[PDB]
């Protein structure tokens, strides 16, 4: 390698690496709207705006996907997608819909501010296998009476708000609400963080709920966890409730799910420079410690519901332990890692005593 | 560069045109030019080949590259794929039995493109990636995520495509991601056993020998006594504790690493020390590629 | 870079900074006008007295927004802008109206002087969006009846004066007090500063209130809070009740608002500079310092509520402090800043006793 | 190294200089005229070599 | 420049790659903004971070031309060492590196 | 305009000095030179302090400055400070009852 | 400056060229050397302080010497100066402070 004798320069190569924060939020919304110009007809287009949305698209007069996207910005900011389609039975960009979210890296959230029924149902259908593969999806969904919706029967991540919510227009008009509930999430994550479950937060900008509900029907509906919108006589309208669907004490809550899935999705975006690396053991520790200082830093802000202790973590990548000598043969590598979370506090209960 | 320039004054269309501009342009050294016919002239004379690419040649190529292995020179040469678009209805395996099968090669299919001009066989691609990589860090490691410049593939392959051609053979298709573009995947040889896969532990072995044998040239004819058998010991793992601290051979104890073993009745008895045979054993442990990288959540 | 011998001359250059105070005060208006020249028509104008605005505009007759503006300099004085737009429902310069708000640095204060419900409630909801990325906007509104409107639900930068003043004119013609209110902030700043909340300042030049509210009502209307205009018989009328919208003990008061609202534009705007250096030692404590003697200053002055200790700030910069080394390869800073502002005092209490 | 208008021809011998590890700092040029900005972040950013 | 960019548009070209916009403010104007390089490792951005080494090693290479063939021993080992940290001293007080001890 | 007129009469003036050895002698005569024209200075009202130690400083020497290697190289670096003037362009006044 | 001081000191050693190698004549000539070069460091030639760290002139035997070069009849004069630099490319470096 060294011939001429001279001098050499050289320097040490290593992919080391560290893993820093996205953010949970900018979802797309898969309603119909009319494009102005025919390249905009069936590809996914970033919105910054109120502002840039007047100029791609238009506001028409008979007619509800303009009304609900505006006040998507009136209650959080961030940009958002949109995906416009035609018509509900039109099987082709749908099954088109789902090999175009992969390719944007960022998705989140998911929704449909769209009316009625059977255009919802076949969308809510058509990527309902996207959800199990473990991306990092997470959508929104409506009821159309007192029960759940039944294109998505049991899953980790659904939620359903019940009670529909109108607006005045030039006779008021209904409106889904799995449009503006999707803006209420782009306010807790910004001051208050993920682990924080979006309930006080104050529905900004509305007149009336459509049915109005009452404590002894919230008692049934609490269970078979669906949210609700309530109304109160001091501070208005509020959401209630921030339980997802299926009931096992693993996944219960909104934000102990949601913690999970922000957590996983930068350590392996940040993993993907380093997958070709030998599996020697100073690659081990490299990981192992750019691990343990992301989970320490979210630590120490009130995130994890561990004491003084250090136990909310126990990332191990050793070779004696967690592995072992004939899963190296077939190349592979075992990432063991366990937080603690933190859970919401309803329910609180006093029991005053004399002594 | 120089004298390729001087000889070749106009800018070709031809295969090998594009191959060794390709070469050149990410680093590159001395590098030779053999017609098909007299490969297995070449290699027993000029005793420093370690690859044989293919620039758009196939039929016979494959007896000239098998040929040389025959007698056991110690080489890896690497191969190009079919020619365009398999349309993944079917047929896996109907692709793939015109290579000849063998621990030394592989394919890259997808035939990149080479914007400015005409297309480049994906041999000099593959090539290009090693040296960029030795010079780097190593030999030990595959030529892998280290990304190439000014070659864009043809296709876009997918990302299941190369999962039912990961298998059996080791199609090693070239894609491109976000952000860091137009870089080779799949670092895998052309059998699936579990000692010889994984193309970086093919050329460790390959390239850690081609050095003792060129050394001990000059000790043949030397008194098998036991002066001799304490000095090639205390001299072969003074160079394997140099490799193990860079990191190319895993293991701590570094007994544990290698093992170097010579002596009078552990082996060559007293009846072959008689015909003159001084025969030797050492073995290592090498690294693998971390291809696959699996993590579990919990609760504790 | 020294060849011939010569001698060379060189200086130290050094962004080294200090921060200076500007006004809280010289709103826009939203209200519709009349103007003369047609480049006059969508674009920001600045207005400095009431001279040149009797140049550039008219006075008409038929007719309240030449009525509603001359009654902002009897107040105080100060300059003021002002956007004219002529239909509630043109969404297209609505739209195309907060991405002009930003490319002027000053603005604070917003309002809108227009009489009827339906222009006013379209113009809040326009840029109700622009009040949550954390810029310092701080803007007013006026009550239709007895409870707050419902275009801005719950935010910590909205203030509510609930009755409307008429004034006389050749029948005596109601005015929503929102356009002179913002000149009585520009009194109490100027001699006194922001930290003082306006309400013992008497409103200059006005016959009487629309609806004459007394004190049984006064302790409904003052939770939930919403400001009133009140009637004495000695001092005529004056403005009553300083408190904000929503009801958490961080920022009930509008001065608290209004403190940290101004103090954080001064030393943004002057860190802008310094925004690209390289981050070692010796510019930590540069910065560090010039926040300290920001605070000094405003300290000594009767603003910050702590004794004759020092606890009144605890800006720190450090790296093994409120940092550490894996946040700077991503290139950060961190200022961790606070401070300990002054509420006004309300409900006094004498509690005579004999001994 | 930098480039006066010429893109083609100039990255092939920026990168040929590297490959010999002379320890040089190039500099590139951008797209010729306005980004609509409606899509595609990636697409303008395969011509220059990384 | 010929055009007013944005300030958001700064943001989706920030990631990945490094498009570095020139972009004129108030006060201050036509000034460049953003300093960074092609990809995105945490070794290997910031170009003032990279400028760096490629100029602390090609004056320690220039001079030591003259030191090669030299008997490889005990005083040649003690004045290298001597001779490369006086450099790095007089560049730490410069702040060019930062680190106290 | 008072640090662009301070600076190119001492650059005219010492280019009468270079090729001089440096030594003890020199690092005391250039030192004792430059502050008796800041002396001259002070006095006028051109540059505003008491105690005129605290108005500028002038230091030169061996190791506070241009260490042994790069006086083998013939460098001889100095470094002065001073405190200038400032118009007094906004002048504001406080009554009060004391 | 190294030039000029080998030639005046070899030029009056030539007398004493063949003496006897005892200790008397090492004190002398180390002395006759010492007030040489002090007279030279007083008028501004030698670049020290004023310390005395210019010159460390030495011939005993123990030092720089030993036994079986006596031998072979030789002395060894270990000496060294610290010469002065010509002040070239002089660098203001104004601040503000």
């Amino acid at each position: 390698v060294t011939s001429v004798p001279g001098v050499y320069i050289e320097e040490d190569a290593s992919p080391a690496m560290s893993v820093s924060a996205s953010a949970t939020a900018v979802p797309l919304f898969v309603a119909r709207f009319t494009p102005l110009k025919p390249e905009l007809a069936g590809v996914i287009t970033r919105i910054g705006s109120w502002l840039d949305y007047t100029i791609l698209f238009d506001s028409n007069v008979p007619p509800t996907a303009s009304v609900a996207l505006r006040l998507y910005f009136q209650n959080g900011g961030g940009p958002c997608y949109l995906y416009p389609l035609e018509k509900a039975d039109d099987n082709g960009p749908l099954a088109a819909l789902p090999d175009l979210i992969d390719e944007v890296g960022e998705i989140t959230l998911l929704a449909s501010p769209d009316p009625d029924e059977t255009y919802r149902t076949a969308v809510y259908g058509a990527l309902a296998a996207s959800l199990d593969q473990h991306k990092g999806y997470f959508l929104l969904a409506d009821s159309v009476n007192g029960d759940a919706p039944s294109a998505v029967g049991g899953s980790a991540q659904v939620a359903v708000y019940y009670p529909n919510v109108e607006v005045p227009h030039t006779a008021p008009l209904s409106l889904p609400p799995s449009a503006l509930i999707a803006g209420v999430y782009g306010k807790t994550d910004g001051e208050r963080g993920v682990w924080k479950a979006p309930a006080n937060v104050v529905l900004n900008g509305v007149s009336d709920v459509s049915v109005r509900v009452t404590n002894e029907q919230q008692a049934e509906l609490n269970p078979k966890g669906i949210n609700v919108i309530r109304h109160f006589s001091d501070r208005g309208l509020v959401v209630w409730g921030s339980r997802t669907q299926k009931d096992d004490d693993d996944w219960r809550y909104i934000p102990v799910r949601r913690l999970f899935d922000a957590a996983e999705r930068d350590i392996k975006k940040a993993l993907q420079p380093m997958v070709f690396e030998p599996n020697s053991q100073l690659t081990w520790k490299r990981v192992q410690t750019a691990i343990d200082n992301y989970l320490y830093r979210l630590w120490q802000q009130g995130a994890l519901a561990g004491n003084k202790a250090e136990e909310a973590y126990f990332v191990r990548v050793g070779k004696g332990i967690t592995m072992t000598q004939d899963e190296i043969n077939q190349g592979k590598m075992i990432i063991q890692v366990g937080m603690a979370a933190v859970r919401p506090a309803e329910f609180i209960i006093l029991k005053f005593t004399q002594d | 560069w120089a004298e390729f320039t001087v000889e070749y004054p106009t800018p070709l269309e031809d295969a090998f045109y594009t191959s060794l501009s390709l070469w050149f342009m990410h680093g590159g050294g001395k590098c030779y030019l053999v017609n098909e016919a007299n490969i297995a002239d070449a290699v027993a004379q000029y005793d420093d080949i370690t690859l044989i690419v293919a620039a758009g040649t196939d039929t016979t190529t494959y007896t000239a590259f098998t040929t040389v292995v025959g007698q056991g020179y110690r080489i890896f040469g690497l191969f190009d794929g079919p020619k365009e678009k398999i349309a993944g209805t079917a047929k896996p395996d109907e692709v793939m039995e015109e290579y000849p099968t063998s621990p030394f090669g592989a394919v890259f299919y997808p035939w990149g493109t080479l914007a400015s001009g005409a297309a480049v066989p994906p041999s000099a691609i593959a090539a290009a990636s090693i040296t960029q990589t030795d010079r780097t860090r190593g030999v030990w490691k595959a030529p892998a995520n280290q990304a190439v410049n000014g070659v864009t593939p043809a296709f876009a392959v997918s990302d299941d495509f190369q999962g039912k051609y990961n298998q059996g053979k080791a199609l090693n298709m070239i894609r491109t991601f976000s952000g860091q573009g137009t870089v080779v995947w799949g670092a895998r040889t052309l059998e699936d056993s579990d000692n010889w896969r994984y193309i970086p532990v093919r050329r460790l072995f390959n390239a850690v020998e081609r050095d003792i044998q060129k050394s001990l040239n000059k000790l043949v004819f030397e008194p098998n006594s036991q002066p001799t058998w304490q000095r090639v010991k205390a001299a072969v793992d003074s160079y394997l504790h140099s490799l193990w601290q860079q990191g190319a051979l895993a293991g701590n104890t570094p007994a544990d690493a290698w093992f170097v073993q010579v002596g009078k009745d552990l082996t060559m008895t007293q009846e072959e020390i008689n015909q003159g045979k001084m025969i030797i054993k050492i073995g290592l442990a090498a690294v693998r590629p971390a291809e696959f990288i699996i993590l579990q959540f919990s609760q504790d």
